[PDB]
């Protein structure tokens, strides 16, 4: 009746046009529920500590400690070396790296044959 | 933001938040009160025209192609309220909200002017050291042994009891704190 | 636009290039051509300080205005007729230019028409 | 001012035409002009004149350092380091030198630039030669030594560029 | 983090977390200062082909007035002293061709 | 363009001032004479910026547009700048009129 | 010369008979008065070098460096003091004994006249610095950084010497007025190859060039305040001194030896300047700017141009200066909320004002605002880099452009948005770590009206 | 362009509502760049400022 | 205290920047450079008291 | 200077000249404690355009979850001065 | 100065404002008028467009196609 | 300061677009239940405004006047 939207990676799909919230088993109400649970818990926690008059500090987060430690220290004891992680590594790390000395060889290769035929205008060319 | 969410909205919260939501684009698409009063008045006669259907899978699907034409139909660029969170003014005085707690590091100097108010902060301080453990007692038995079903919290129900968990609720900032 | 029109939907060597041109003589039709007059010499213009746009045929009475408006300084309103004279100059000489446009137009016309009508008694 | 020599820093005549009002209003410009020199430059000459009779009561002199010529890296030995030394000392004193004219050089190109207005591409063709070649000879003579260079590089730049004329003449000559 | 609801209570408001809460991987490239995923009113390769062909064609039609430029119907603008010969960079020891304007 | 421009961002500040820190011109309604003295500065203001003539605006971008008339010019180009110089005085009357015509759209606490 | 290394060395006497809390304070003061004596070193001459004796000689190269380390001493000092506190009183002074060899190491390796002296010295700063990060880190990582520390550094400074000893084989002499007067091309061949790997590989593991970089995020991140001041301001420019130093030796050899380095530098500057965009360790974000910018001092040594070694000289000095007063920046936040993830104290604006006044003067002269000597040599070092090959803009242009996002990310970051509601134990600034900040900042925008200071013997 | 602009702004007083047009859509959105150019480029550059260059 | 603002703020930097140019600045060569004042038709100089001559006879069209 | 500082009696008032001004509810009828369906009979779509008409009144937006509750002009009353920091 | 918010109402005004607004709006009006009786050549031209047909052939050095 | 609000019966849609409104929805079989809410926009001060161009015109008769009395003094005493 009217032109669709389609999600995409970097405008998602809106909640009001998400079939799910849409389609209710006893078995969604029963997830929502544990979930709301969960938060619940976590809020009750976080406020104990918050509110207390005694506690002085920084409260101490487990999820950004993990957040941490998985983004830095976690990374190489749970790498393997595959098929797309050496391609990966060797393009991303070896092929810009020629691709500029090419690039740069090339130019100089250019600049210094122009310099030996006497022909670049060097002239006032007091600084380097 | 003062209510506590529940585990998801029902289907009545649904079409009452589409139908403000629409009224809100439609005000902005008609400028002018007049027409905007005519075509809300149509807006809410069509929104009438189903108030009592009882075929759930049907209201379903109404309010579904209802979602889909309003997102079609939406205005880009809709009015805002200045602090709302769109808005021009939405966080713009929290740079100067400062925690109460700060308080507690004025030089001496600082603090001997105003002396009633800093009196007034020690008997402040001495109610909430008083009441924390009434508060903590009254959480634990009145929660499930599982834990909280729910974010919302529970009124001081003896005399001399305060509400547990207010110290951060009643020593809010400002709105305008300078 | 008419110019602009006429060249690029109708037939562009009917009329002249903007770039290369003039392509005819100065002599070609003209039976005696005066050259054209300056006033104002190098060394007056260059004590002028005038931009080298500036320093146009009509450069005497651009130095006559820029007198003007200095020997009358607080008084910024009484070089009119100055301006008036450097404003009718430069007029002139745009007229001078639109004619040497016509000019060479003509000229592209008559010049294909009178070959290709050479050629029109060529045919046997 | 005597406190440059005007041989080496030249400027023209410096012609100034004389006020030819037309108009009867009041100059404003004139009337500022009288203001500043009865409010602010009176002042700072009767301070500057204060200044220099304490100046006058006190006076003592500095003098410009004169070095005496020695032998080049062209006459030292291969293995001489005493001569060596000398030579590389005096071989940058002279490049310092040698900068300082390219820089005096361009001052003046510089000056004639802002002073000749409109008719600058003009009216400076002399110092626009005059840069032309001394940046052309400083040039051959310090260009591409790079980081670490020494009298013996620009020994051996010469060399290269005397070997190349010759050659370069020696071609000419067999046509 | 711009997604998420704005008038809930977070513990942080400002980057609309709750602690204890599992934190996206990318929780740095999203903290709403940064890469923004809201839906919008457009959907996304909508934009892209409107936007892209603006462009285009703008790029195209300036080239084609580069091609067919607009002027005024008039010769060169000519100038008397062998067309500023010594103005215009000068070398007086020259003496370069004649250009010669003539009354029309 | 810097006096002109200036008066008239001063405008649209004192407009967002006496409303209470809004900004968006569906809440502004009839302020031609609940604010003289910014209407006739904003309205003065926005004839200078349209080059209406005799005016600060007007003594150079009217010779601007000209200027691009008289020169060989790319023709996209000088088409693109008539439209804009179209488009000026087409949101100079948005802003007019959504702003200073009409009705009070501002809540009622004046 | 010894007029400032035997002060020096009467510092360890001094700490070791003074009082138990008496010893900050006469550290501080007298390592301060050994700053106003190595002021005069700065007096050179335009044509050769100071030559105290046969043993030491001082340039307009090692004169700003020296200046350098003997005006870090006291930051660090004032630094150290305050999460020393409950240590005892032996422990203290152990440590400011390890702070004293280091400064002495330091002043005897930047005027060195002879190369394996020099090399003998640069290393022995090895162990004072070990000692440190590997006695008083913090966390259980910095045994670890400190293997990568030592192994790293000896493994490319192990061929050195056997090129050292090699050379004064065949030559006669290592010293380096000898062995620039009596300077000879190296040919073109896989043993003079191999001389020139073995001459250079030692400086670029110090700078550290990009791809033998990973020890620096490791110690610098777990190192104690003084440790990371002194490894970030001092120990990054032995390389650069170094390399500087050798380069006369490498010619016609550099030319084309130097191509691998300048794309592995002028890459590793895109590619740590972009980690810096998604680094959720304060601490290490500031570890990566110095690889960022030390890529640069390296692309400058390479191309051997007198534009190039004052640009990279400037750089250096600057860069010490800056990157010394971000680290303790970041430390006066650690030291309150015991993390140092960089989004857990927020809105920091709002609480510490003045602090923040500090932190965005480091971020303006990391990103080198002009006229910051940082942009003074950044613009030197890039204008040689575009006489060396237009490109180069390109990629130089890029680095600029990153650096100022990273940067104000940093302050955006830290500085603004809302304090964090939980943590409530954030004391108003200390007027030591307010110091601290002032005498990092005052004298780096004094160098600004008396650039050539710091601008080398090419100037 | 002031009387084209005044004719449709006094249209807005009419008692009729239509849903907007794609080049209203395109003007108001700002040609769409920044919701284009803001969003790809930056999610590029960020993803792979971790992705490879740090991890 | 009447105007006390405008020699505080005005007159005392004046004449720092007036005693700094005129005895410390202009004693460098070439350090403020004017631009050569404009010269017309009919002036007289006030350094050789020249003359400059008329512009040449006008063709006079009026 | 700004805005004056706003009262509790002011916000009664005028959530009360509103609620007058509504066709739907008559003026004798209505009190400060009256509920919104059980007194006046009012379905959840009415009951919607009452809390725009507040925030359009006074210039700020109620969030659904907090604008369904409020069913009496003292709660109103009592939500908008929680919110403006109002204690007389 | 002191003006009150007066609740649905249009706002106080005082003498000054409006004679302000109307002198300053009169002064707008009476410089352009002014600037257009004495300078009207700044907006209809001082001079007028040849048109190139009214040139005759002899004006511009034309021959009559025969030579 | 010291004010109150004005009486809520004064606010009638009569002679304002709100009748027209009202009229066309009730020609729909529907009623407006909030007009009175908007009626003061159309009341007092708000009641009448100037169009467009009288807004760009705000000043023309004084400045008119101005101009030709001016002129007709200049052209007579030029006369001299
Ligand atoms: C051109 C200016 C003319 C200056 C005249 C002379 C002034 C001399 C000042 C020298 C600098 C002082 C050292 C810096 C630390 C300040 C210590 C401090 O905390 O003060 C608190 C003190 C008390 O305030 P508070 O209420 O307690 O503060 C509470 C909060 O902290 C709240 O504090 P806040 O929010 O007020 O923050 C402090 C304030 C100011 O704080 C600072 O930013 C200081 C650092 C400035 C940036 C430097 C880093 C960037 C790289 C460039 C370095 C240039 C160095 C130049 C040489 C310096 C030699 C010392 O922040 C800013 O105003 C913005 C800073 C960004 C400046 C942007 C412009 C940069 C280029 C300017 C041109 C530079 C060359 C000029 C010559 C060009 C040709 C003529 O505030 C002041 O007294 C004012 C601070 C000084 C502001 C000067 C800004 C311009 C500086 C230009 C460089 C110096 C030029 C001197 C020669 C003439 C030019
Ligand atoms: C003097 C000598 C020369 C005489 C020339 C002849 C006389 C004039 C000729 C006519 C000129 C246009 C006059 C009407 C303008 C349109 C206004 C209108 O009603 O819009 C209706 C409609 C939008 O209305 P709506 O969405 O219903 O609005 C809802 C409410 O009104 C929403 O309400 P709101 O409050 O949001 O207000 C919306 C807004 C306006 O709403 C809009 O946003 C749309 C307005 C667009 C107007 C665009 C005009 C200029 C466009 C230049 C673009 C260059 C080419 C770009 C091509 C890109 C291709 C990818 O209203 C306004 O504020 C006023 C609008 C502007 C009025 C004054 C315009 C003056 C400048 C144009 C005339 C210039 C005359 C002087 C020329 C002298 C030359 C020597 O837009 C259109 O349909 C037409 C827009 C014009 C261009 C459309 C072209 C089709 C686009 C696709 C083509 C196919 C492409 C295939 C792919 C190719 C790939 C290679
Ligand atoms: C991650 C950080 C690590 C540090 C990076 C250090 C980079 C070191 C690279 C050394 C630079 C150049 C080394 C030698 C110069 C040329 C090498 C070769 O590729 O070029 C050809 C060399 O010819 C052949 O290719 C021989 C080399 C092939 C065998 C060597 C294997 C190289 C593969 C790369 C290994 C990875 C290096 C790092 C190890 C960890 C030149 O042609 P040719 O005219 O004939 O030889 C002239 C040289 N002469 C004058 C001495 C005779
Ligand atoms: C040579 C280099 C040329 C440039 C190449 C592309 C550069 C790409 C830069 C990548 C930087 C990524 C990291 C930035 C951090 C993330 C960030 O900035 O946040 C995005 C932030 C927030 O979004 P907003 O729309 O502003 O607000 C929405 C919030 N409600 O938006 C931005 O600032 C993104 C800016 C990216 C600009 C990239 C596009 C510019 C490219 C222009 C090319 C054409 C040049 C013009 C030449 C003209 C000829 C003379
Ligand atoms: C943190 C990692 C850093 C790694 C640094 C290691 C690389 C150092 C470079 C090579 C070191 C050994 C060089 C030896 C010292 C040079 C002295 C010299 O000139 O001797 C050569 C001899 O050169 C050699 O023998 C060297 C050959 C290599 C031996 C050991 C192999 C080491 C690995 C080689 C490749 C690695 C170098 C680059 C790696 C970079 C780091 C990853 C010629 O002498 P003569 O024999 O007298 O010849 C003339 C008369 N016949
Ligand atoms: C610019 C705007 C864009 C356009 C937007 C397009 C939106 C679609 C227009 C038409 C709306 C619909 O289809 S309407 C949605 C379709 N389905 C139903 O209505 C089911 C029955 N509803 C009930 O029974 C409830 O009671 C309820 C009615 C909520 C009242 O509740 P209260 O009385 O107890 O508060």
């Amino acid at each position: 009746s009217f032109p669709k939207y389609k999600p995409s990676r970097l405008a998602t799909l809106p909640a009001t046009l998400d079939p799910a919230e849409y389609d209710i088993s006893p078995e969604t109400r029963k997830a929502q529920a544990e979930r709301l649970a969960i938060r619940s818990r976590l809020k009750r926690e976080y406020l104990l500590q918050y509110n207390d008059p005694n506690r002085l500090g920084v409260i101490e987060d487990p999820a950004l400690i993990r957040w941490t430690y998985a983004r830095s220290a976690n990374i190489y004891p749970n790498f393997r070396p595959t098929p797309k992680t050496s391609l990966l590594g060797a393009l991303f790390g070896i092929g810009p790296l020629f691709f500029w000395y090419y690039v740069f060889k090339t130019d100089r290769d250019k600049k210094e044959k122009l310099i030996q035929e006497g022909k670049l205008d060097q002239t006032f060319n007091i600084s380097y | 933001a003062f209510s506590a969410p529940a585990a998801y909205l029902t289907h009545q919260q649904k079409v009452l938040r589409l139908y403000k939501r629409a009224l809100r684009h439609l005000e902005s698409w008609c400028v002018h009160r007049d027409k905007y009063r005519y075509f809300a008045c149509l807006m809410r006669a069509r929104f009438d025209e189903h108030k009592n259907e009882k075929d759930m899978v049907k209201a379903t699907q109404l309010l579904r192609q209802a979602e889909e034409e309003f997102w079609y139909g939406q205005h880009p660029q809709p009015y805002i309220f200045p602090e709302s969170p769109g808005g021009t003014s939405y966080e713009r005085y929290e740079c100067y909200k400062v925690p109460e707690w700060c308080l507690d590091d004025w030089h001496p100097s600082e603090k001997a002017m105003y002396p009633d108010y800093f009196a007034k902060r020690e008997q402040w301080k001495r109610l909430r050291r008083e009441s924390w453990e009434r508060e903590v007692k009254q959480l634990q038995e009145e929660t499930p042994p599982g834990g909280p079903r729910t974010e919302a919290l529970p009124p001081a129900r003896k005399e001399g009891d305060l509400p547990p968990l207010w110290w951060h609720i009643v020593t809010r900032p400002r709105e305008r704190p300078m | 636009g008419a110019h602009l029109a006429r060249r690029y939907l109708g037939d562009a060597s009917k009329e002249p290039d903007p770039l290369r041109m003039p392509t005819f003589p100065p002599d070609y039709g003209f039976p005696e051509r005066k050259e054209r007059e300056m006033v104002a010499t190098q060394q007056e213009m260059n004590d002028a300080q005038l931009m080298l746009q500036q320093r146009d045929y009509c450069a005497h009475y651009l130095i006559q205005l820029l007198k003007c408006k200095r020997d009358s300084f607080p008084n910024f309103l009484a070089c009119k007729h100055e301006q008036h004279d450097w404003d009718y100059c430069e007029h002139l000489d745009y007229v001078k230019r639109m004619k040497e446009f016509e000019r060479e137009r003509r000229l592209l016309q008559r010049k294909k028409r009178r070959e290709q009508r050479e050629a029109e008694m060529a045919r046997g | 001012p005597d406190s440059w020599d005007k041989d080496v820093y030249p400027e023209p005549p410096r012609r100034t035409p004389a006020p030819a009002p037309q108009t009867s209003l009041p100059n404003p410009v004139t009337y500022l002009t009288k203001i500043f020199d009865l409010l602010v430059d009176r002042p700072v000459t009767l301070a500057r004149e204060f200044i220099e009779q304490q100046h006058a009561k006190n006076r003592y002199y500095y003098y410009h350092r004169e070095f005496r010529r020695v032998p080049d890296i062209t006459e030292c030995e291969e293995k001489d380091i005493l001569c060596m030394f000398e030579a590389e000392m005096q071989w940058r004193r002279d490049y310092k030198v040698d900068q300082e004219i390219v820089n005096i050089i361009q001052e003046r190109l510089k000056a004639c630039q802002q002073r000749e207005g409109e008719s600058y591409r003009q009216n400076c063709a002399k110092e626009l030669e005059q840069f032309t070649q001394v940046s052309k000879a400083f040039q051959d003579r310090y260009s591409d030594l790079g980081a670490h260079y020494s009298a013996r590089k620009c020994l051996a730049k010469q060399k290269q560029r005397m070997l190349a004329e010759r050659k370069a003449a020696k071609e000419a000559a067999a046509a | 983090q711009q997604e998420r609801d704005p008038w809930y209570d977070w513990d942080h408001p400002d980057l609309r977390l709750n602690w204890g809460e599992p934190i996206h991987w990318d929780l740095d490239m999203y903290i709403r200062n940064r890469v923004d995923t809201s839906p919008t009113p457009v959907s996304w390769n909508t934009m892209c082909k409107h936007l892209f062909g603006f462009v285009a064609f703008m790029l195209f039609m300036f080239w084609v007035g580069e091609i067919y430029p607009s002027y005024q119907p008039v010769g060169p603008k000519q100038y008397p002293y062998n067309d500023l010969y010594l103005e215009r960079g000068g070398d007086p020891t020259k003496e370069p061709e004649p250009v010669v304007h003539y009354e029309i | 363009h810097a006096f002109f421009k200036a008066m008239l961002f001063m405008c649209s500040g004192s407009i967002i001032h006496s409303l209470n820190d809004e900004q968006d011109i569906r809440k502004m309604g009839g302020l031609y004479k609940a604010m003289p003295f910014t209407t006739t500065a904003l309205i003065i203001g926005s004839l200078a910026l349209t080059g209406m003539p005799y005016l600060t605006g007007f003594y150079s971008k009217d010779l601007i547009i000209e200027a691009v008339n008289m020169s060989y010019t790319n023709a996209w180009a000088l088409l693109m700048t008539l439209i804009a110089t179209s488009l000026t005085a087409a949101y100079s009357t948005r802003i007019i009129f959504f702003a200073f015509l009409g009705k009070p759209r501002f809540p009622p606490l004046v | 010369m010894l007029k400032i290394i035997i002060p020096t060395t009467m510092l360890l006497p001094m700490t070791w008979m003074s009082k138990h809390n008496m010893i900050w304070i006469n550290a501080t003061v007298h390592s301060l008065l050994i700053s106003l004596i190595s002021l005069s070193l700065l007096n050179q001459l335009g044509e050769n070098s100071l030559n105290f004796s046969l043993t030491f000689f001082s340039d307009s190269l090692s004169a700003p460096l020296l200046v350098l380390t003997t005006w870090l001493l006291p930051l660090m000092l004032m630094a150290s003091q305050s999460h020393l506190s409950k240590e005892t009183t032996t422990r203290k002074k152990l440590y400011i004994t390890m702070l004293i060899l280091l400064q002495l190491f330091l002043i005897m390796t930047f005027t060195a006249t002879e190369l394996i002296l020099f090399y003998i010295l640069f290393e022995a700063t090895l162990v004072p610095t070990l000692i440190i990060i590997t006695r008083w880190g913090n966390q259980t990582e910095r045994l670890n950084a400190g293997l990568y520390f030592l192994f790293y550094t000896l493994a490319g400074s192990l061929p050195l010497l056997v090129a050292l000893v090699y050379i004064q084989n065949t030559t006669g002499s290592l010293n380096f007025l000898i062995i620039h007067y009596w300077s000879h091309p190296l040919s073109n061949s896989w043993s003079n190859i191999f001389m020139w790997l073995a001459c250079i590989m030692a400086f670029m593991v110090k700078m550290p060039l990009y791809g033998l970089h990973l020890w620096l995020p490791k110690a610098h991140v777990e190192a104690p305040i003084a440790g990371s001041m002194v490894l970030a301001a001092v120990l990054l420019k032995l390389g650069g001194y170094g390399m500087m130093r050798i380069t006369t030796i490498l010619n016609p050899l550099t030319n084309y030896m130097a191509y691998p380095f300048l794309m592995l530098s002028m890459w590793g500057m895109i590619m740590t300047s972009s980690i810096c965009l998604r680094q959720t360790d304060l601490k290490s974000l500031i570890a990566y700017s110095s690889v960022s910018h030390m890529a640069l001092v390296i692309v400058a040594i390479m191309i051997q141009t007198p534009w190039s070694f004052m640009g990279a000289t400037a750089l250096m000095i600057a860069h010490g200066l800056t990157s010394s007063m971000l680290f303790c920046l970041a430390n006066t936040n650690y030291e309150r909320v015991h993390s140092r993830t960089m989004i857990l104290a927020r809105g920091l604006q709002t609480l510490l004002p003045l602090m923040a006044t500090w932190w965005l003067v480091a971020s303006l002269t990391n990103l080198a605002l002009p006229p910051s000597i940082n942009l003074i040599g950044e613009l030197f070092i890039i204008t040689a880099s575009f006489s060396w090959s237009n490109i180069t803009i390109i990629l130089m242009g890029m680095n600029m452009m990153i650096t100022a996002l990273y940067s104000l990310y940093m302050l955006i970051t830290t500085q603004r948005g809302k304090y964090t509601h939980h943590i409530n134990n954030i004391k108003p600034s200390f007027t030591r770590e307010n110091a601290l900040m002032a005498l990092h900042i005052l004298p780096l925008l004094l160098l600004t009206l008396n650039p050539k200071m710091i601008l080398g013997p090419l100037y | 362009g002031f009387m084209l602009a005044l004719e449709l702004n006094n249209t807005t007083y009419y008692l009729k509502f239509k849903y907007p047009s794609q080049t209203y859509k395109f003007s108001n959105m700002l040609g769409y760049y920044p919701s284009i150019m803001h969003r790809l480029p930056t999610y590029h550059n960020l993803s792979m400022s971790q992705k490879s260059a740090s991890s | 205290r009447h105007s006390i603002f405008a020699v505080t703020h005005v007159l005392i930097p004046v004449w720092i920047i007036h005693y700094y140019l005129k005895y410390h600045v202009t004693a460098k060569p070439y350090t403020v450079v004017e631009r050569k004042p404009r010269i017309f038709p009919g002036d007289t100089i006030l350094e050789t008291g020249e003359v400059i001559p008329l512009m040449k006879e006008f063709p006079d069209q009026h | 200077s700004d805005a004056p500082p706003l009262t509790l009696e002011a916000i009664k008032d005028r959530v009360l000249y509103v609620l007058k001004l509504y066709d739907k509810i008559d003026p004798e009828k209505l009190s400060v404690n009256s509920h919104f369906m059980k007194d006046l009979g009012l379905d959840s779509l009415d009951q919607v355009e009452i809390i725009m008409a507040m925030e359009d009144e006074f210039g700020f937006e109620i969030p659904d979850i907090d604008a369904e509750k409020l069913m009496c002009p003292q709660e109103i009353v009592d939500y908008i001065a929680d919110k403006k920091d109002v204690y007389e | 100065v002191h003006i009150e918010p007066r609740y649905r109402q249009f706002p106080q005004l005082t003498r000054s404002q409006l004679i302000q607004a109307e002198f300053f709006s009169a002064t707008m009006w009476f410089w352009i008028l002014w600037r257009f009786w004495h300078d009207s050549d700044a907006v209809l031209g001082h001079f007028p467009y040849p048109d190139p047909s009214q040139w005759t052939d002899e004006e511009l050095g034309i021959l009559p196609d025969d030579e | 300061s010291k004010m109150e609000l004005p009486d809520y019966k004064q606010w009638k849609i009569e002679g304002t677009p709100l009748e027209t409104v009202q009229e066309k929805l009730a020609a729909r079989g529907l009623r407006d239940p909030w007009g009175r809410n908007e009626a003061w926009r159309y009341s007092g001060g708000f009641a009448n405004n100037v169009s467009f161009v009288g807004a760009l015109l705000k000043g023309f008769k004084w400045g008119f006047a101005a101009f030709v009395v001016a002129v007709g003094a200049e052209y007579y005493l030029e006369s001299q």
